[PDB]
């Protein structure tokens, strides 16, 4: 053990928690949780922190690469947009630990190929309205890019016809 | 080369030593870091 070798990852990652406080600003409640950049170090992190599924309302989980703040207003997410999907309370519990592990290991794994630059990260929104999955990509308008990464991603979720998927802007978002 | 990794390869590894060695320098965050 004492020479044992890692596997690295394309790049590094940044996990990242939001606490439900509003009486502070929003990104005063995000909290850097720790970086990593091979496939033990990710796995030691997710094997020592709390389910998606066991985090109280309000409160999220974001991956992203390192540099880029898990928010709308870094440069790289400020023209990009997010493949979301909306899950049912009933689906907390059968499917919101798995879809966002499933998530995690696409990024990480960099599963987009030649469009994995593209990816910024991935964020859950564990809701009591729907918990929410989400991944990141820089900019709205590199389409094949786009498609080529919500395809994946779908696939790769494995989502029942009931849970759909589709992309938005964050400029959108922002302004409902 | 660019370092890709399959699903099935990842998991391989979630609970070889190396991925249940406690990482340094976490922040107390209560019952979301688990200590
Ligand atoms: C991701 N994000 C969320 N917020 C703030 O958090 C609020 C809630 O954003 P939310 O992503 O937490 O969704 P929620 O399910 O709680 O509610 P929804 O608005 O009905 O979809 C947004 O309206 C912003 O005020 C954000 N505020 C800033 N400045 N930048 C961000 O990146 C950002």
């Amino acid at each position: 053990p004492e020479h044992y070798i890692k596997h690295p990852l394309q790049n590094r990652w940044a996990l990242w928690f939001f606490k439900n406080d509003k009486s502070k600003t929003w990104q005063a409640n995000l909290r850097l949780i720790s970086k990593f950049d091979t496939v033990e170090d990710f796995w030691a992190l997710y094997n020592h922190i709390q389910l998606s599924s066991n985090l109280m309302p309000g409160c999220d989980y974001s991956l992203f690469k390192d540099g880029i703040e898990p928010m709308w207003e870094d440069e790289k997410n400020k023209r990009g947009g997010r493949w979301l999907i909306t899950l049912n309370k009933q689906q907390r519990r059968s499917d919101l630990d798995r879809f966002w592990l499933e998530t995690l290991l696409c990024l990480i794994g960099e599963s987009f190929d030649d469009y994995s630059d593209d990816v910024c990260g991935a964020v859950v929104n564990v809701r009591a309205k729907g918990d929410k999955i989400a991944i990141w990509t820089t900019e709205c308008e590199n389409r094949e890019a786009v498609t080529h990464i919500g395809r994946v991603y779908k696939e790769r979720l494995g989502l029942p016809p009931k849970i759909v998927i589709g992309y938005q802007s964050h400029a959108d978002t922002a302004t409902k | 080369e660019k370092k890709r990794y399959d699903r099935e390869f990842l998991l391989g590894f979630q609970f070889i030593f190396a991925s249940m060695q406690k990482p340094e320098g976490l922040p107390h965050i209560s019952d979301v870091v688990l200590d």
